[PDB]
Order: C-alpha cells, then sequence, then structure tokens
C-alpha cells in the first residue's frame, strides 16, 4: 500500500500516511408506521363532474398506504411531468400530507399551470407557488365533454382587480367597474360579466378540445408521518453499527438510549451541521441517539525497504480495546486484516501502536511518532 | 373603551419543531416587534335591568396575523369570525369554542349577529346563560366542516389572583392556521408583566381565504366589569382585552440547555441590537 | 453624568531641552528594570480528509469526485508540509544546547534570588511558578488526546495531531539553558561550559556597557535588592493585568474559528434542492441526481480550497515569527547584545526564557539611568 | 460589499445569493484585518518616543547646517523643504477626503478608508526625533534625555569607529563644510 | 430579469453570481500576500529606525 500511494518500488525510512479505516455496518433495519387502510385514489381520477377552473374541487388524503403504481391505466396521461420528487422514486417515501386538485380547462392553456407563469388562467383563476413540489397529470377529455350545440358547463374569470395569491379560491358573482361609470348591476355597456364559456365541440382541433387535469401536492418536510408506502417493518437493534430507515431518514451509526426531552411537537433532533442527532421511534415513541461509527487514519512506519520488509501500523486517535484488538472480516475497510492483534500491542497518546515492543532505553530517535514517542530499527 | 399600552418583551414562539440545546440559532419570520403599542379594546353592555344597546364588537383589520392576550374569567371570550363583508357575497369563517368541542368551518353566512341580550344580564344576582349560541343561522354554498378538541384547557387556582393570560398568535401563510398558545397563570394584577415566555403550535389546517378582517365573540348575554368613557388617542381605560399586529422581522433566539428558550434579541430595534 | 466624547488624539507630554555651548548632563544613580516579551512559535497541526468530508460514506459521490483528478492529492501534501514545519519550528527555538545542565544543590548566588524562575520540584509538572501562571492564563481548545461538544462534532474528516515535543520536555530545555546561563555565563554558547562566580559575571556584564566593575563591587547589595524587587513585582504585573498574552490567544482562536466555519459550510444548499446526500439520492433518480451531486461537490471543493489557502499564509507568518524568536533567543540569552532597542529597552544586561502554550516569553534585564545633574564642560 | 457589488439593489438576486451560506463574512473579516494591520504598521515605525521634544530657539550647532531637515515655521504645514519636495514628487491618487472620474465611478461597494494617523502628526513625530537626536545624542532612546554639545557628540561618534577625537577637534571646519555641501 | 421568466432566470443569475464570486475571491487572495510583504518591509524599516 505504501509502494502504491507514491509511485515507486522503494520506500525510504520514515512514516507515511496511507489510507483510512472505519468499521462497516452489520445489518440494516427499517421502521415505518403501521397503517393498514388503503386510502382511495380511484374516484379522484375517475369522476364525471370535475369542477371548473374558477372553483376547483380539492381532495385531502390522510393515513393510508398509497400504492402509486396502479393509476397508470386510469387515463391516457398526455402530460405526466413531475417536479423535484421523482415519479419512479415515489413508492418508497413518507409524506406529511398529500392533496389532489381536480379541474378541466382548455388544452391550449394546459402549459400555463406552472410556477412563474402568468396569462389569463394563471392571473385571475388559479395560481401555483414558485417552489412547488409534486406532480401534474393532464390528458385529453374531448370524448366525453363535447356538445353538438354548445358545452356551457365550464366558465372562467376574465376581469379582476389584482392577481390572487397562490392556492386561493376567489368565487364571486360581481360586476366589473370598467370605465368611469359606477354601474350598479346593469351589466350593459362598459360593464361586462366576469365569466364566459368553454364551448367545446368536436369540430375544433387540438388545443381547443377540453383537457382534464389533476394536480398532486406533497408535503415532504420534517414532520410526523401520516402517509407512507407499502413496506414491512422489522425489529430494533441497539449498540451496534447499523443502517436505519427512520420514517424516510436513511443513514448509519450506533443507536443507544438517550436522555433528551423531546416535546410532543418535536420529532427530530439537530446539531450545527444540518444532520440529525436524535430520532423518535415511529411506533414505540422512545427517544434514541445516533452516533457515527469509529473511524480514523492509518500511518505505516517502515525502515529502508532495502534493509527489511517489516512494518508497524499506527491508528490515530483510536483506543484499541475496541475493534483494532477484536478484528473480523466485513468490519474493517482495509482488506488486509491479517495481523495478530494479540501480540506486539502498545498504547500511545497519539493512538495505539501495533507491531512494536516497548524498550526502556533512550537514544536519539530516527522516525518520530508523537507525544515524545519515537520508533527505530534495532537488533536483538 | 380603548387605550394604548407598551407590549414590552412578549410574543415569541418556537419557529421550528426540531430540538436544539445551547445554540444561538437565528431566524427570520413573522413576529411582534419589541416595545411597540398594543391597543386595548373593550365592549360595554351592562346596565341595571334594561336593554342599553351597545353597538359593540367593531371591525378590526386582519393583516399579517394577530397576537391575542386577554384574561377571561372562565369562557367569557368564546369565538372569532374571519372573512369579508359578512354577507352572501364572499366566503367567511366561523371559529368558536365550547366546553370540550370546536366547530370551526368555512362557509358563506349571510349573518349570525344574534347576541340575544338578557333583560337581567346583571351577573351579580344571576348568571343564567345556557345554550346562547345563536350562530350559523344561514348557509348558502357551504361544504367545509371540522370538529376537534377546543384550543383552550383552562385551569383554576381557586381564586382570581392567578388570572390566566391566554397568549395566542394567528397566521394564515398558505393555509395551515397556527394557533401558538401558552397558559401563564402567574399574573397578579399588572398588565403585560416583565418576564419571558414561549408559545407552541397546536393545530394546522389549510382552507384558502383572504381574511382582511378580524373580530371576537363575547359573552354579551352575561358580561361584567365594563366601565365607559371617551378614552381615545393614547389614553387609559379598563379593557382586559388586547390586540396586536405582527410584522416580518429577524430574531436571535438563545436556546436553553434543557431545550427551552430563554432570551431573544431583535435585529431591527437599536443599532446596539 | 456618563457619556461618549470624541476628541483629537494627543501625541504625548510636551517637553523641551536646554541645549547650549558648554553644558553637559551626567546621572549620579541607576536603576535595574525587568520587562517581558511574548512571541508565538507554532500553531496547531491539522489534517483533512476529502472522502469523509465531501462525500460522506456514499459510493456514487466518491465515484463522481474521482473524475475530477488530483484535487485532493494536492490538498494533503500542503497540510503534511505545514505539520512538518510546525514540528520543526519548536526545535529551533529551544534545542540550542547539546547537553542538559543541573542546577547546583545549594542555591546562593551572592544575594541574587532565583526561586521564581528555577523549577519547583514540589509540583508534579516540575514547572516554575511563572511558567505555571502562564500555562494557566491561556485556555487551550484542542490537543488531540483521544477525545472519542464542539470538538466532538468534527466526525467529518477533521483531526488534530499532537505535537512531537510534549510540554514536559520543553521545561527540561528551559531549565537546562537557564542553569547554563546562571552557572557558566555565555561561555557555554560557543564551546565547553566554564564555571564562574555570579558576581564576577555580573561585573563583566556591567563592564560590557562601559561601566567599570567597581560600581557593582560597591553597590552589590542595592543591585541585588532591586533585582529581587523587580523579579517579585513582574509576577504581580503579569497576574493582575487584564490580558497580556493576547497574541497566543489570537493564534489559538483563529484556527478554532476557521475550523468552526469550515464545519458550518456543510450546511449550505449551493443552489441545490437539499444539503443532505441520503435524501437527495432516495428522493431523486440517477440522471438529475448526478447534476445535483456535481453542484454539491463543486461547492464543497470551493469551500475546502480556501481553508488551505489561508492556512499557508498563516503558516508563513508563524514561521517568520518563529525565526525571529530563534534569533532573539540566540542573541539575548546566549550573550550580550549591543543592538539598540533589541533585547529590551535600555542598555542590555541578560535574559531568561520561559515556555508558554504555543510560544515563548522573554524576561529581559535592563539598566536605566537616574537623577542627573548639569556640569560645565570643555 | 458583496450585497451591492454582486447583486445591484435586486431582491431576487439577494435571496438567491443567500443560498451560498456564510461566504462574505470572511471577505469582510479579512479586509478588516488588513486595514487594522495597515493602521498598526505605521505606529511601530514612528512612535518610538515618549515625549515630543522641541528644537532650541537659537540655531547654532558648531557650524553645521540643519535648515534643510528641521521644520520650517514659515510654511503653514510646518514641513521641511526636503519633506515638501518628497510630497510634491509623489502623486497620490485617493486618501479618503469625502470624495462623494474613475474614482467617482467606483461606487459599487468599493470604498477607501482614511488612515488614523493624519499626515500632520507624523511630521510632528519626525521633528521630535530630529530634535531629540540633535540636542541630546543617543541617550534619549535609553532613558531620560541628557543634553550634550554637538561637537562633543561628533567626537563621540568618531571615536566609536576607531578615530580619535583630536581629528575632529582639528578638522571641525572642514568637516562642517563637507557636511553642508553634502546636505545641500 | 426583464426579458425572461423566473425559472431559467434563476440559472442565468446563478451563472452571473458564481462568476462574480470567483472574480472577487482572487482580489483578497492577492491582497493578503501584498499586505504580508508590506508588513515585512515595515518591520525592516522599524528595525532600521
Ligand atoms: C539610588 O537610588 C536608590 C533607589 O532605591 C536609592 O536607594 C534608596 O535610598 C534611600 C535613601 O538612602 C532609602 O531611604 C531607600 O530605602 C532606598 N531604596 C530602597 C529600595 O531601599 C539610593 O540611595 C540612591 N543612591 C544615591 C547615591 O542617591
Ligand atoms: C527569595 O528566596 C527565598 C528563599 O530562597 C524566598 O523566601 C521564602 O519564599 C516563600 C515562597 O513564597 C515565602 O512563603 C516565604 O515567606 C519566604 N521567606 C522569606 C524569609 O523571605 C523568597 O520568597 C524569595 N523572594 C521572593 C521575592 O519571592
Ligand atoms: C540643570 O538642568 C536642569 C534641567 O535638566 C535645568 O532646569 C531647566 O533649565 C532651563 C534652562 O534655562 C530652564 O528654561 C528651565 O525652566 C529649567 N527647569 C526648571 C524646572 O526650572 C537647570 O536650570 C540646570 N541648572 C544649571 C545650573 O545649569
Ligand atoms: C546654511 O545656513 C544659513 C543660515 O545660517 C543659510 O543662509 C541663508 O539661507 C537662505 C535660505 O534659502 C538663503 O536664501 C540665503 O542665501 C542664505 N544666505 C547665506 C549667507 O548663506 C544657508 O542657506 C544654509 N545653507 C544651505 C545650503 O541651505
Ligand atoms: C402500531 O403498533 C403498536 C404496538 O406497540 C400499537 O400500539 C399502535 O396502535 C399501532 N399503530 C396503529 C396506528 O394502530
Ligand atoms: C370510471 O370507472 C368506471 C368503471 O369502474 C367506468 O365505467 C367509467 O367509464 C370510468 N370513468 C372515467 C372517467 O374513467
Ligand atoms: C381580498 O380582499 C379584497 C378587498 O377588497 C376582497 O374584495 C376579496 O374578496 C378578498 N379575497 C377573497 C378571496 O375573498
Ligand atoms: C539498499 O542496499 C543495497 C545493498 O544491500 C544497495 O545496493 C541499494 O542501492 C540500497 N538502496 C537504497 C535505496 O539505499
Ligand atoms: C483508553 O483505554 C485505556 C485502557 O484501559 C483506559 O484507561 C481509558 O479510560 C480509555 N479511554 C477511553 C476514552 O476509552
Ligand atoms: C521498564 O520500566 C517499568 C517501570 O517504569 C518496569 O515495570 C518494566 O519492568 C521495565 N522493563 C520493561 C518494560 O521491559
Ligand atoms: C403609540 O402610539 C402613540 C400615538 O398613537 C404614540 O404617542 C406612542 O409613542 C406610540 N408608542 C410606541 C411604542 O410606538
Ligand atoms: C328598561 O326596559 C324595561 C322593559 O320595559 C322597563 O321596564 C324599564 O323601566 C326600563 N328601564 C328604565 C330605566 O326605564
Ligand atoms: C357544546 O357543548 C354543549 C354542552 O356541553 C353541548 O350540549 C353541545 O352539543 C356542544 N356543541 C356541539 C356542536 O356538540
Ligand atoms: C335576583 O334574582 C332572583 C332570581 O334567581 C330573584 O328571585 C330575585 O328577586 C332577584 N333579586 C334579589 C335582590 O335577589
Ligand atoms: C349556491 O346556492 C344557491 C342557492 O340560493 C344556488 O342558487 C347556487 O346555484 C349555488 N351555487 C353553487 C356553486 O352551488
Ligand atoms: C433541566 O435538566 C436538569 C437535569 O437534566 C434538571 O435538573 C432541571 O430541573 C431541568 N430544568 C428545567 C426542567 O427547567
Ligand atoms: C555659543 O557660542 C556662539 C559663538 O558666537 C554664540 O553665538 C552663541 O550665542 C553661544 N550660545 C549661547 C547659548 O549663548
Amino acid at each position: 500500500e505504501t509502494k502504491c500511494t507514491l509511485k515507486s518500488f522503494t520506500v525510504e525510512k520514515g512514516i507515511y500516511q496511507t489510507s483510512n479505516f472505519r468499521v462497516q455496518p452489520t445489518e440494516s433495519i427499517v421502521r415505518f408506521p403501521n397503517i393498514t387502510n388503503l386510502c382511495p385514489f380511484h374516484e379522484v381520477f375517475n369522476a364525471t363532474r370535475f369542477a371548473s377552473v374558477y372553483a376547483w374541487n380539492r381532495k385531502r388524503i390522510s393515513n393510508c398506504v398509497a400504492d402509486y403504481s396502479v393509476l397508470y391505466n386510469f387515463a391516457p396521461f398526455f402530460a405526466f411531468k413531475c417536479y423535484g420528487v421523482s415519479p419512479t422514486k415515489l413508492n418508497d417515501l413518507c409524506f406529511t400530507n398529500v392533496y389532489a386538485d381536480s379541474f378541466v380547462i382548455r388544452g391550449n392553456e394546459v402549459s400555463q399551470i406552472a410556477p412563474g407563469q402568468t396569462g389569463n388562467i394563471a392571473d385571475y383563476n388559479y395560481k401555483l407557488p414558485d417552489d412547488f413540489t409534486g406532480c401534474v397529470i393532464a390528458w385529453n377529455s374531448n370524448k366525453l365533454d363535447s356538445k353538438v350545440s354548445g358545452n356551457y358547463n365550464y366558465l372562467y374569470r376574465l376581469f379582476r382587480k389584482s392577481k390572487l395569491k397562490p392556492f386561493e379560491r376567489d368565487i364571486s358573482t360581481e360586476i366589473y367597474q370598467a370605465g368611469n361609470k359606477p354601474c350598479n348591476g346593469v351589466a350593459g355597456f362598459n360593464c361586462y360579466f366576469p365569466l364566459q364559456s368553454y364551448g367545446f365541440r368536436p369540430t375544433y382541433g387540438v388545443g381547443h378540445q377540453p383537457y382534464r387535469v389533476v394536480v398532486l401536492s406533497f408535503e415532504l418536510l420534517h414532520a410526523p408521518a401520516t402517509v407512507c408506502g407499502p413496506k414491512k417493518s422489522t425489529n430494533l437493534v441497539k449498540n451496534k453499527c447499523v443502517n436505519f430507515n427512520f420514517n424516510g431518514l436513511t443513514g448509519t451509526g450506533v443507536l443507544t438510549e438517550s436522555n433528551k426531552k423531546f416535546l410532543p411537537f418535536q420529532q427530530f433532533g439537530r446539531d450545527i451541521a444540518d444532520t440529525t442527532d436524535a430520532v423518535r421511534d415511529p411506533q414505540t415513541l422512545e427517544i434514541l441517539d445516533i452516533t457515527p461509527c469509529s473511524f480514523g487514519g492509518v500511518s505505516v512506519i517502515t525502515p529502508g525497504t532495502n534493509t527489511s520488509n517489516q512494518v508497524a501500523v499506527l491508528y490515530q486517535g483510536v483506543n484499541c480495546t475496541e475493534v483494532p484488538v477484536a478484528i473480523h472480516a466485513d468490519q474493517l475497510t482495509p482488506t488486509w486484516r491479517v495481523y495478530s492483534t494479540g501480540s506486539n500491542v502498545f498504547q500511545t497518546r497519539a493512538g495505539c501502536l501495533i507491531g512494536a515492543e516497548y524498550v526502556n532505553n533512550s537514544y536519539e530517535c530516527d522516525i518520530p511518532i508523537g507525544a515524545g514517542i519515537c520508533a527505530s530499527y534495532q537488533t536483538q | 373603551t380603548q387605550s394604548y399600552t407598551n407590549s414590552f418583551t412578549r410574543g415569541v414562539y418556537y419557529p421550528d419543531k426540531v430540538f436544539r440545546s445551547s445554540v444561538l440559532h437565528s431566524t427570520q419570520d413573522l413576529f411582534l416587534p419589541f416595545f411597540s403599542n398594543v391597543t386595548w379594546f373593550h365592549a360595554i353592555h351592562v346596565s341595571g335591568t334594561n336593554g342599553t344597546k351597545r353597538f359593540d364588537n367593531p371591525v378590526l383589520p386582519f393583516n399579517d396575523g394577530v397576537y391575542f392576550a386577554s384574561t377571561e374569567k372562565s369562557n367569557i371570550i368564546r369565538g372569532w369570525i374571519f372573512g369579508t363583508t359578512l354577507d352572501s357575497k364572499t366566503q367567511s369563517l366561523l371559529i368558536v369554542n365550547n366546553a370540550t368541542n370546536v366547530v370551526i368551518k368555512v362557509c358563506e353566512f349571510q349573518f349570525c349577529n344574534d347576541p340575544f341580550l338578557d333583560v337581567y344580564y346583571h351577573e351579580n344576582n344571576k348568571s343564567r346563560m345556557e345554550s346562547e349560541l345563536r350562530v350559523y343561522s344561514s348557509a348558502n354554498n357551504c361544504t367545509f366542516e371540522y370538529v376537534s378538541q377546543p384550543f383552550l384547557m383552562d385551569l383554576e387556582g381557586k381564586q382570581g389572583n392567578f388570572k390566566n393570560l391566554r397568549e395566542f398568535v394567528f397566521k394564515n401563510i398558505d393555509g395551515y392556521f397556527k394557533i401558538y398558545s401558552k397558559h401563564t397563570p402567574v399574573n397578579l394584577g399588572r398588565d403585560l408583566p416583565q418576564g419571558f415566555s414561549a408559545l407552541e403550535p397546536l393545530v394546522d389546517l389549510p382552507i384558502g381565504i383572504n381574511i382582511t378582517r378580524f373580530q371576537t365573540l363575547l359573552a354579551l348575554h352575561r358580561s361584567y366589569l365594563t366601565p365607559g368613557d371617551s378614552s381615545s388617542s393614547w389614553t387609559a381605560g379598563a379593557a382586559a382585552y388586547y390586540v396586536g399586529y405582527l410584522q416580518p422581522r429577524t430574531f436571535l433566539l438563545k436556546y436553553n440547555e434543557n431545550g427551552t428558550i430563554t432570551d431573544a434579541v431583535d435585529c431591527a430595534l437599536d443599532p446596539l441590537s | 453624568s456618563q457619556s461618549i466624547i470624541a476628541y483629537t488624539m494627543s501625541l504625548g507630554a510636551e517637553n523641551s531641552v536646554a541645549y547650549s555651548n558648554n553644558s553637559i548632563a551626567i546621572p549620579t544613580n541607576f536603576t535595574i528594570s525587568v520587562t517581558t516579551e511574548i512571541l508565538p512559535v507554532s500553531m496547531t497541526k491539522t489534517s483533512v480528509d476529502c472522502t469523509m468530508y465531501i462525500c460522506g460514506d456514499s459510493t456514487e459521490c466518491s465515484n463522481l469526485l474521482l473524475q475530477y483528478g488530483s484535487f485532493c492529492t494536492q490538498l494533503k501534501r500542503a497540510l503534511t508540509g505545514i505539520a512538518v514545519e510546525q514540528d520543526k519550528n519548536t526545535q529551533e527555538v529551544f534545542a540550542q544546547v547539546k547537553q542538559i545542565y543541573k542546577t547546583p544543590p545549594i542555591k546562593y548566588f551572592g544575594g541574587f534570588n532565583f526561586s521564581q524562575i528555577l523549577p519547583d520540584p514540589s509540583k508534579p509538572s516540575k514547572r516554575s511558578p511563572i511558567e505555571d501562571l502562564l500555562f494557566n492564563k491561556v485556555t487551550l481548545a484542542d490537543a488531540g488526546f483521544i477525545k472519542q461538544l464542539i470538538c466532538a462534532q468534527k466526525f467529518n474528516g477533521l483531526t488534530v495531531l499532537p505535537p512531537l515535543l510534549t510540554d514536559e520536555m520543553i521545561a527540561q530545555y528551559t531549565s537546562a539553558l537557564l542553569a547554563g546561563t546562571i552557572t557558566s555565563g555565555w561561555t557555554f554558547g560557543a564551546g565547553p561550559a566554564l564555571q564562574i562566580p555570579f558576581p564576577m559575571q555580573m561585573a563583566y556584564r556591567f563592564n560590557g556597557i562601559g561601566v567599570t566593575q567597581n560600581v557593582l563591587y560597591e553597590n552589590q547589595k542595592l543591585i541585588a535588592n532591586q533585582f529581587n524587587s523587580a523579579i517579585g513585582k513582574i509576577q504581580d504585573s503579569l497576574s493582575s493585568t487584564p490580558s497580556a498574552l493576547g497574541k497566543l490567544q489570537d493564534v489559538v482562536n483563529h484556527n478554532a474559528q476557521a475550523l468552526n466555519t469550515l464545519v458550518k459550510q456543510l450546511s449550505s444548499k449551493f443552489g441545490a434542492i437539499s444539503s443532505v446526500l441520503n435524501d437527495i439520492l432516495s428522493r431523486l433518480d440517477p440522471p438529475e441526481a448526478e447534476v445535483q451531486i456535481d453542484r454539491l461537490i463543486t461547492g464543497r471543493l470551493q469551500s475546502l480550497q480556501t481553508y488551505v489557502t489561508q492556512q499557508l499564509i498563516r503558516a508563513a507568518e508563524i514561521r517568520a515569527s518563529a525565526n525571529l524568536a530563534a534569533t532573539k533567543m540566540s542573541e539575548c540569552v546566549l550573550g550580550q547584545s549591543k543592538r539598540v532597542d533589541f533585547c529590551g529597552k535600555g542598555y542590555h544586561l541578560m535574559s531568561f526564557p520561559q515556555s508558554a502554550p504555543h510560544g515563548v516569553v522573554f524576561l529581559h534585564v535592563t539598566y536605566v539611568p537616574a537623577q542627573e545633574k548639569n556640569f560645565t564642560t570643555a
């Protein structure tokens, strides 16, 4: 390894740093909430009376096991573009709350449902936030919503004083005060009705045919879980380097019982790194602790390679009643787990040294180690 | 009556729901600025055994949330209504408490102002006031409903000295009304005492409505201690009902060792701050 | 009755001289004074790991970082060189003598009293009272003693190596030099140490500055009393002052502040959806995950490079300070310096070294004139 | 200042720059440290004296001519002719005098702070050292200033290199003439 | 900002900000070295005085 870290077949006398060591996880655990009911997704997509844009129906979902893999054969899915949450990586997450909004619009305006877009529909009828996360699903609906005479069932607002805030409903049957005359319900000259039609006929081509859209808004944020995917939980192990899946929180380390005071409205613990420190058990409600596994650097002490081929390793800042003395396969990143580790063992303030015997003598030292400790080649 | 007072250092709540300890984390959020005015408000309806109409409960604008502070005997302050024009023209809310219930909802009530004043409302003799709701009279185009635990769980110290100060904060940022609340019975007579306390979130739910107006619901059927005067423009007068507005600010909170909050610094008050 | 007042700075007290044609001024008395001087010698060593810091235990991030080439082999050689320079800095200042000298058993130096600087065997650390006070007055942050709360929050590839020379054998060096300079004069700085009585050595030191030895040989008692009083009161001056060891404290604090900032920079989006790798891998899919991970990687590289960029300049400044300290130790301690305003203020006599956390402290002894009278000269 | 040099008075740009974390706290701390070091540099060089000495009223130093280095009372700035020539020779660009065309076009967060020691007490320090070194010899840098006639100090400085004082005491006129010619 | 919608205006402004940050770091990077050299010269001048 020393011959490999610097490109040469001869290494001179001294101490060199080669790589790092860290114990490996042994088993993996997953703990998700235990919900059995299946919340309904059929009727939200499958309904015949979706409301208009000026007043769109909202469906809120609660505790369930949402299987986001069966809805694909519910519609042609003309547009299935999703935001930050990956559409395929959606069956393995946990969300706080999920919402669905349902409405039908003109197809030409379908592209106008997006953050940072204005126009006609996006300024007076419906608005989306700039940092929205979720999905949208739009597909053609000219087969059903088509009248030979005229489809006067869907309306939209043309005239409003100011743009609305995102996610806001503004249903109102008022009269717009266009011009100077304060008209009081005449609805005649210079005072037009705020609502118009969506006359949909098969004669019109693409873009003018009605398009049916449904938007799903997620709540991926640090909060107690309500909706989770279909996964099977397992048992808890402690005092061992393991990998956890705490309610969508993936990581590794050692879990031990803690003495924190997590209030009923507190779910996660934090230090100054934006990394989690303490977690609450999803289905037992016990306060745990997280500690990263042991790790450190490796230094190789070797004399001249033309004098001998014996080396002594030094683990920095690791006190070796721990894994250096109890070494096993699939537990150390250096594959070379082939030292005795029961003989030639010394403890040093700069990490314990393996491969050297202490001698009470004192000379000028050749290879410095640290803390007033040096190493050298010596006869019997 | 109406009067002005100094808010001192009150109205700070846990911004996020994560744990911390011995940290001086700072945040930017809606807050009540230090050392502002809090404007008192009092509704006056009691006189002998005769009507004595009040015309109380005026309109109050609801901008950027509202901070609430009052000392009700048991449940004298009951509900709050939110909306616009309180008529069948634009939707409005309905928030009101019960013994152990809450029936907040979104609707389009034409009107519900039926105080039903009692000819013998004088509390010193009798305080007979039962089932005096007289609300949700009409509903035009309404489907939203919600029932759950009421916001307040009052406690009694067996005497009026430990008057509860029900500090509430209301906000409507993208829905999910925050009802940060805390019970601090340790008041002993002085308004807004020197000290420090925090607030915790309880409920969250999104609806969607502009809410450019705020009003309260009082026990007009049984009310007491309502003196009257022409106090206005930075004067004094017994109200026992405070209202404060909130603005976006930047705060520096010193989290306690245990995990609570001990001190806070406003970053836009003094150049020293 | 308290306020803030703004004024114009005054340079100093106004004074005038009475220069003429045939007037001279001669002092009739002297005064011995003892000053102090503090010099940093080294800073804390450190080592940073790219793999643990940039891409925490994630294979894909490490594979993506591998494509960049040798931007981390370069970031290890500089740190190793800094560590080697820091280790070498402390050797030049202290390791000047070849042997180690013992103080004589009986402590009588002709009235001079040296208990405040000689080692105290009663204490376990065998450090002088002034050395103990200097050690206690400076609060160390980290020393790398198998720590296994802020320091415990550095499981991000950041470690602090311990110095090769512990602060137990540095005191041995200080005692060796001090015993050599109080038992042999300056003769042990060139060749073999030669014994000489202390009064004769002090008489020769006075003769160096142009004052004949009879002054000492007739005012020995007064000179010893003044020396004892100055040595006694310098400790009180060091103890009662608000903050005298400011340079060492600044050196200690700068590295800690830089490390804290480097740790905190991990909590940055750098124009990404999130600042945690596990979520950004689980939520996303590999195509856009590569772009987001590249953003995070380039942000972390940019934040990491500045650390070593500033560390190099700080190491250069510390090396310059250490070279100055070594020169001062060679010249004021191992001999008498004729350089003006170099080894204390006034005519130089001798000096004593002391060890401080990450630095050295010099105790100069200086000669200053006293009340003077005029005379008429030709 | 980053918040104006980088994102000129734009709220969107400021909010988008806030995502980079603490990146301009260092760029301010380093510059403040540089300014503090610059202020400290000019104090060690000049502030070597404790008291501001004054030149004697009459000026007779045994034939030597110090009019070219000593301060000139006639000039309003009390600067020596050599100092005036040095000041006129160098054309300084900006010094922080409330500037309020290239300098006026650098209103992008780039400001030039003025030095703490204005260039009127530096001349006072220089005059103080000159008076103390020509009226008291070298003894005012070690303790209290002791007066001494200038020719005696001349003989002292000649004796310090290996030449006895009789050389000066017999060649005083020639030495003074040579010094005057050189300083002229 | 005027000729474009927020979505890709974001990435363009990121480009501009990162360019300006890179252009600004080098200024202080060189200023530190210049200050160190000036400090060394000032120390030499102080010793010479
Ligand atoms: C030189 O100065 C010293 C300063 O200490 C003088 O010593 C003092 O002398 C007076 C008068 O004899 C005593 O009362 C003091 O107690 C002495 N000081 C101490 C610390 O003991 C000394 O006398 C001076 N020499 C001359 C010749 O005047
Ligand atoms: C001078 O040396 C002597 C001993 O050689 C010191 O004398 C004692 O020192 C201890 C240490 O603090 C004191 O507690 C005693 O009161 C001292 N006794 C006497 C008779 O002086 C003395 O402290 C030394 N001088 C100084 C200034 O410390
Ligand atoms: C002895 O020297 C002192 C100063 O060291 C002289 O005191 C000053 O002399 C100047 C010369 O005229 C006067 O202008 C000052 O007013 C004097 N100072 C004070 C406080 O009066 C003193 O005159 C000298 N004595 C002799 C005889 O030369
Ligand atoms: C030497 O000192 C004398 C005064 O003692 C100076 O004399 C005059 O100085 C002014 C200053 O510009 C000249 O304009 C006069 O011409 C000088 N007159 C004489 C007779 O010298 C003299 O200038 C000084 N020497 C130098 C080189 O400046
Ligand atoms: C999950 O299992 C625990 C058993 O400890 C039970 O108490 C809890 O009620 C279960 N969750 C639900 C939602 O019923
Ligand atoms: C909904 O499903 C039913 C059968 O389950 C089907 O008859 C109907 O056509 C579907 N409607 C839509 C809009 O998909
Ligand atoms: C917002 O306030 C205006 C004030 O005139 C009101 O007309 C409007 O109805 C409010 N918005 C909603 C959605 O009610
Ligand atoms: C090592 O020693 C051998 C002789 O045994 C010599 O030939 C060789 O050059 C040496 N190599 C080094 C690197 O010193
Ligand atoms: C390190 O190991 C030694 C061996 O017994 C022990 O004395 C010491 O307490 C240990 N320290 C830690 C931090 O484990
Ligand atoms: C070395 O010294 C220790 C005591 O310090 C003693 O116990 C030991 O036997 C000696 N010899 C060794 C370690 O070979
Ligand atoms: C409150 O308002 C009044 C005027 O309405 C003013 O005199 C007073 O200074 C205000 N108080 C504060 C703290 O702003
Ligand atoms: C108030 O009204 C009642 C109802 O008629 C009446 O009996 C009473 O006299 C009135 N009060 C006064 C003061 O007249
Ligand atoms: C409110 O409380 C009263 C008394 O407990 C009860 O009769 C009434 O039903 C409650 N209201 C609702 C809506 O349940
Ligand atoms: C008080 O009210 C009661 C009704 O409960 C009534 O009988 C009585 O006459 C009233 N007045 C007095 C003075 O008690
Ligand atoms: C609202 O209710 C009224 C009943 O007066 C009815 O005429 C109207 O059509 C309803 N509107 C909606 C959108 O249900
Ligand atoms: C904080 O915790 C300590 C021990 O963990 C306890 O003694 C103290 O009472 C706590 N402080 C409170 C509860 O305010
Ligand atoms: C010194 O001697 C010169 C010689 O003429 C004379 O002009 C001058 O006045 C003398 N100095 C004093 C202070 O009298």
